[PDB]
């Protein structure tokens, strides 16, 4: 049939449960997925020490330290250092043993539940790539990947060269699938549709070839986002059919391998190019050592005809394994369709987008600009007044833009503030933000103690700020005002509430500066005048330099404005060490203090820079693998110094400070 | 840990942009 040879399967074979399940159990051959299998083992034990953060493991569980944390569950706590080492060093092991084929089982458990439990103590260290990593681990414990090119096979007869049921092959094509539609779709934003998400992307010189004939704005509108959202939503019915497989290889693997460059992702890009070739022939591997020469194929996997298994159907009744593989092919495939679109549940994880970010395959749709913080609190008995340095007890940024994050921070700053002698606190927060090139706008209410705030995970956010999505229009406006600009020149674009002010200290510094009206209303006070004056439309105002000023939001709508200013100060300084410079060059050439110091170290950083260009790229290398040696073996010796800590026990300081001391030095 | 009125509310202070993309291993 037709399609018998285009899909691979017939109609007949979703007539009932019975030929459903002989289906997905039909005996494969295994070459494919035991390659996937190793590279993806070989993989997770280069990116354990880099990315999971194997290397910094003493830093960011130093012992007896005030740290706020952001776990998924309030309940969840990290054990000792010494024993997060020994969950690190579990983890290692179980990902060798999957790239190996050891004990394929318990090494994919063994891989399995530490990686979950790191990923659930962090929420600020959610991405795409990681919960992937997870899903696919998840996925290979069920599989029988251990079947062609294994030590199992070589300790066991039953599992050399061995048939595999055919969901295992399904439901990885599946995963992949999802994850290329699943962006595809993502990328129909309208954002992402204008260019406004990395529009300064076309700057790198590895788009050199298209701007031979395109300009920069067109490369970046057409290539970059519509190229990127065509691949998205392409790729996976390009990469099925056989007729368009060749295209879609070249096509996916010029996609990673550009990507791996242009952003730092870790090892993303390595294990997409890796997964491409799972929709090929399941014997791709197997004709490959074909091919090769007799001396060399007694180095190689066996090359025979795969022997009989009990994991698949033949041309006999099915039983329960068969079933469970069935029934577990499908759930997973749904659950996994429905997941990215489930924030309708849990509606307090969503503040301008939606949910936590990390399992919605939308990557570099989002793009924020944070201009200001400010935290304040108000002692409960004394009453007075005080300002915090923002993170002060963090070691992420992410607490900015998410509610649940804000309310677990302003937790743990009421807890650990009474030891300062602040007792009951009361926190507020005061925080501005920009997305996608938008005026700058507040994100939580500020009047509002988040310390007594109500926060549910099935209710939505009463304290956050709607986006203000009417004004979207005015960014052309903004772009042609900022474009207008003079070089020593800056503009911010501010957008307010009505009924909120902003108290706003201008610095010494930034002397001539004035402030511009673009819609709606707003009063001006000059704090040290005691001074009310009202704005239009297009009227501007010169504020003082070194004091305090309000900007009263009067208007029922939102108004717009924005701020104008010249760092006085430096113009002035760089005018005078431009003329020293100049007088000094003119005295060298025949004519004719922290100043002098200024120059000096001016002249030195660029020397550094001149030098650090003109730099042969062997060099250059040379210094990356040995960067990348020393976070190894550092990681090493610290598992090392950890693991003797538990099993023999303390040693003597001295004694731990020069193992710390031996682990801390540099390579070579 | 603690700061000054003066300093809390210094918006135009130097620059604050990025681009902060959370796919990205910022370190
Ligand atoms: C009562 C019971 C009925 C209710 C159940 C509900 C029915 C839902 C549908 C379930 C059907 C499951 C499909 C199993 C069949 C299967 O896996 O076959 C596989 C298909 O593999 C997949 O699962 C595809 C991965 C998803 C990619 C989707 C993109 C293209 C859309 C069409 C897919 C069908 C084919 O095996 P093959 O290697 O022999 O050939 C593949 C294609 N060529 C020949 C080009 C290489
Ligand atoms: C057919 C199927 C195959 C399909 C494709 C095959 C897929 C397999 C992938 C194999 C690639 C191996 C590793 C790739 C390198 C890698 O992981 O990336 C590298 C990371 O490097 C690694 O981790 C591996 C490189 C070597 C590891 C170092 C350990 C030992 C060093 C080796 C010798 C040094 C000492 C000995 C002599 C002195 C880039 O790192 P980065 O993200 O910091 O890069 C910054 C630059 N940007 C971000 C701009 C890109
Ligand atoms: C404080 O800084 C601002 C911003 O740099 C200065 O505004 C600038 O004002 C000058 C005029 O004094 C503008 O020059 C313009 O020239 C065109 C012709 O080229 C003319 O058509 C305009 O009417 C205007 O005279 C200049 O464009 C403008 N710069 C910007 C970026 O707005 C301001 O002068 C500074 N104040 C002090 C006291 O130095
Ligand atoms: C306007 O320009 C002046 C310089 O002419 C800016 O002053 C500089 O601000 C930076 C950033 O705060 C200072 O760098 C940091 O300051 C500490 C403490 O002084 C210093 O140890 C380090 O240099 C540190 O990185 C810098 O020192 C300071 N001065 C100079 C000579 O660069 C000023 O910030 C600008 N205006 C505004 C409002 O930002
Ligand atoms: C061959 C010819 C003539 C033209 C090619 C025309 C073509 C395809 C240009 C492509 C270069 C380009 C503009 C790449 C960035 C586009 C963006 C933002 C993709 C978003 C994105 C990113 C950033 C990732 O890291 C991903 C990682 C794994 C899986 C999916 C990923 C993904 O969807
Ligand atoms: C300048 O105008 C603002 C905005 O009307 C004044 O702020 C108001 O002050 C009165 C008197 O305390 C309050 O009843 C209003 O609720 C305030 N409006 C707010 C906070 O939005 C401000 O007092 C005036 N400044 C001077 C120096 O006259
Ligand atoms: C020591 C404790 C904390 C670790 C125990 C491991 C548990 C919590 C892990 C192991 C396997 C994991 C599951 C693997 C796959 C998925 C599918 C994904 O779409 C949502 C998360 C979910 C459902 C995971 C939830 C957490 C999980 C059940
Ligand atoms: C806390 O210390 C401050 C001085 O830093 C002091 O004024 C205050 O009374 C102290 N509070 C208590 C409860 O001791």
């Amino acid at each position: 049939s037709r399609i018998g040879k285009l899909l691979g399967f017939e109609w007949t074979d979703l007539s009932s449960w019975r030929r459903l399940v002989t289906l997905l159990n039909r005996p494969t051959d295994p070459a494919s997925l035991a390659v996937f299998r190793f590279l993806f083992g070989f993989l997770m034990v280069l990116d354990i020490p880099q990315e999971r953060g194997l290397s910094s493991l003493d830093r960011k569980y130093l012992d007896g330290l005030d740290v706020c944390r952001f776990p998924l569950l309030d309940a969840l706590r990290p054990l000792p250092l010494d024993w997060m080492y020994l969950v690190y060093t579990i983890m290692f092991l179980g990902a060798l043993g999957m790239m190996l084929g050891l004990c394929y089982r318990i090494s994919c458990v063994l891989f399995l539940l530490p990686y979950w439990y790191v990923f659930l103590l962090d929420k600020t260290s959610w991405n795409n790539h990681s919960y992937l990593y997870g899903l696919l681990a998840f996925q290979l414990t069920f599989m029988d990947a251990n079947h062609y090119w294994s030590v199992d096979g070589l300790l066991n007869a039953h599992r050399r060269n061995a048939h595999v049921p055919l969901w295992n092959y399904a439901v990885l094509r599946g995963q992949i699938f999802i994850v290329y539609f699943i962006a595809g779709v993502a990328a129909l934003d309208a954002d992402w549709v204008e260019g406004y998400s990395m529009e300064y992307l076309s700057r790198h010189w590895l788009f050199s070839p298209f701007k031979l004939l395109l300009s920069e704005e067109l490369t970046s509108l057409l290539v970059v986002h519509w190229g990127g959202l065509l691949l998205d939503l392409s790729a996976g019915f390009l990469l099925f059919f056989d007729v368009s497989r060749s295209i879609g290889l070249f096509f996916v693997s010029y996609f990673h391998c550009m990507n791996s460059q242009l952003f730092s992702i870790g090892m993303f890009s390595y294990v997409m190019l890796a997964s491409s070739p799972l929709f090929c022939s399941p014997e791709w591997p197997r004709k490959l050592v074909s091919y090769c020469p007799r001396r060399l194929q007694q180095l190689l996997p066996l090359k025979a005809a795969p022997q009989p298994s009990v994991s698949c159907v033949y041309k006999q009744k099915p039983g329960l394994r068969h079933q469970l593989g069935a029934a577990f092919t499908l759930l997973y495939l749904l659950e996994q369709l429905f997941l990215p679109y489930s924030h309708f549940l849990t509606q307090g994880y969503n503040n301008w987008t939606n949910g936590l970010y990390g399992y919605s395959w939308d990557m570099m749709v989002h793009s924020r600009s944070h201009q200001h913080v400010k935290i304040t609190y108000r002692d409960g008995r004394t009453g007075e007044l005080g300002y915090l340095n923002p993170g002060v007890f963090t070691q992420s940024r992410r607490w900015k833009d998410h509610a649940d994050m804000l309310k677990q921070y302003a937790t743990c700053l009421s807890r650990l503030l009474p030891k300062y002698n602040v007792t009951e606190p009361q926190i507020y927060f005061d925080i501005w933000v920009s997305i996608n090139d938008r005026f700058q706008q507040r994100i939580f209410d500020p009047r509002v103690d988040i310390v007594q705030a109500a926060w549910s995970p099935f209710q939505r956010t009463s304290w956050v700020q709607p986006l203000l999505m009417d004004l979207s229009p005015w960014r052309a406006k903004l772009q042609e005002i900022k474009s207008s600009l003079d070089n020593h020149t800056e503009v911010v674009f501010i957008a307010d509430f009505p009924g909120l002010h902003l108290e706003n200290f201008v610095s010494e510094d930034l002397g001539n500066t004035s402030i511009q009206l673009l819609q709606g209303e707003v009063t001006v006070e000059l704090v040290a005048e005691q001074k009310n004056q009202t704005l239009r439309e297009g009227e501007k105002m010169q504020l003082p330099a070194g004091e305090y000023h309000k900007v009263y939001t009067t208007s029922p709508s939102p108004s717009c404005y924005m701020y104008v200013y010249v760092n006085t100060t430096e113009l002035a300084l760089e005018q005078d060490l431009a003329y020293l410079q100049e007088l000094k060059e003119k005295v060298e050439n025949g004519s004719e203090t922290p100043l002098v110091q200024t120059f000096l170290r001016r002249q030195q950083r660029l020397q550094e820079i001149e030098r650090r260009r003109n730099t042969p790229f062997h060099e250059r290398f040379f210094r990356f693998l040995l960067r990348k040696l020393y976070v190894f073996r550092r990681s090493f010796l610290m598992t090392c110094i950890s693991l003797r800590n538990l099993i023999l026990g303390r040693p003597s300081l001295e004694q731990l400070a020069q193992e710390v001391t031996y682990a801390n030095l540099r390579p070579f | 840990l603690f700061i000054r009125r003066e300093q809390a509310n210094n918006i135009l202070a130097r620059v604050t942009r990025a681009n902060s993309f959370l796919e990205e291993m910022k370190k």
